[PDB]
């Protein structure tokens, strides 16, 4: 429906067709069916907030061009 | 009887990068006044520990599961932000120190039309490695102009068709602290990224401005994380008092100063450090 795009580990960027009522759970299939990182290693960061999973993105506001942030998590103890 | 520090280094490393943050604690310190007199755990948390932590530095100076750092410091900020907010209907904390607001620029390659989206920001996560190098390489890599083409083509609602297109960032309002991300960890299947970039000193974001500005920034606080993994490991926090113009080294319960010149040789990748730096802080000049 609408194309975001999505900051990836090297800093290369990728598009997403997605839907705002799309949940952060497809949104992470997606990306992994595009780099190959499993949606439960995957961290997306938009406009500074972290997206919860089960959340939508017509919850965050997320529009067209709108630019998600992929990291991963780095466990320490 | 500190054997269980360690169990929270992140946590640790956080509040410690906090507690030297430049006008942070003063803001907690209102913020706790006013949910004071309103009778918001965790301000008055932060209270206690701040205030226990002034303790200990008086003391020092007269009478000598496994978690992300970067997501306890998000988790913390939001938190902060929202019972900001709450009081609000120096409410403003968070905003005027960590968040700043990028310009985000598509260029379609067809018809040269420009599209604009303006987003928050509170840290900017850069590339270590690609797929010696700066950090000025890594902002760039960040903010530079790049080209999406092949299977990453724009949509352009001007040419109604799929286009190649050139994306670029640019930083338009500044925050006091500038927060790097740095994204120390690979995918093939995942791994940690153990070369750091060569770190600077001071740090200038002019040449990824909306406007020109003659605003330096100077490093101030790293985080570090040992392990050859993503999954586990120990966090450090190096901060810089502004003893002003020394590096404490926090390792758990022990607290090591240092001068800047062996801090910085210790962050080189030529002496291929066990600790990768894992977050840097810049504070505005
Ligand atoms: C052993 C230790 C470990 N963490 C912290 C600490 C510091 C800030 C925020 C939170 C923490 C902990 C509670 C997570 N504090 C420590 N010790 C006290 C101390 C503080 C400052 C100095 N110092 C020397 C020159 N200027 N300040 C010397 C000693
Ligand atoms: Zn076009």
């Amino acid at each position: 429906s609408m194309q975001i795009f999505v900051k990836t580990l090297t800093g290369k960027t990728i598009t997403l067709e997605v839907e705002p009522s799309d949940t952060i759970e497809n949104v992470k299939a997606k990306i992994q069916d595009k780099e190959g990182i499993p949606p439960d290693q995957q961290r997306l960061i938009f406009a500074g907030k972290q997206l919860e999973d089960g959340r939508t993105l017509s919850d965050y506001n997320i529009q067209k061009e709108s630019t998600l942030h992929l990291v991963l998590r780095l466990r320490g103890g | 009887g500190l054997n269980n520090l360690g169990n929270t280094s992140y946590l640790n490393s956080i509040l410690q990068v906090l507690y030297f943050c430049p006008g942070f604690k003063s803001g907690v310190k209102h913020l706790f006044n006013i949910i004071s007199r309103k009778k918001y755990e965790l301000i008055c948390s932060l209270q206690s520990l701040i205030i226990s932590v002034e303790q200990l530095q008086a003391s020092f100076l007269l009478n000598p599961l496994q978690h992300d750092a970067q997501e306890v410091l998000q988790c913390i900020l939001g938190n902060i932000q929202e019972t900001c907010q709450l009081l609000k209907k120096g409410f403003e904390l968070v905003e005027k120190l960590f968040q700043g607001q990028l310009v985000l620029r598509t260029r379609c390659l067809e018809c040269e039309s420009l599209t604009e989206r303006r987003e928050d920001f509170q840290d900017i996560s850069v590339p270590v490695q690609e797929d010696m190098k700066t950090l000025r390489w890594a902002i760039s890599q960040f903010a530079s102009v790049e080209r999406i083409v092949g299977e990453d083509k724009y949509f352009c609602e001007n040419c109604h068709h799929y286009t190649e297109a050139e994306r670029s960032l640019l930083f338009d309002k500044m925050p006091e602290v500038i927060t790097i991300h740095l994204k120390c960890f690979a995918a093939s299947g995942l791994s940690k990224i153990n070369t750091p970039l060569l770190t600077p000193l001071k740090l200038s974001l002019e040449e990824w401005s909306t406007k020109p500005t003659n605003d330096s920034y100077g490093l101030f606080a790293v985080v570090m994380h040992s392990g050859i993994t993503i999954s586990s490991g120990h966090y450090t926090a190096s901060v810089k008092v502004t003893y002003e113009g020394k590096w404490l080294l926090f390792d758990d319960s022990e607290v090591k100063v240092t001068e800047e010149k062996d801090f910085l040789n210790s962050l080189s990748p030529s002496t291929s450090p066990t600790s990768t730096p894992y977050l840097l802080f810049y504070k505005k000049l």
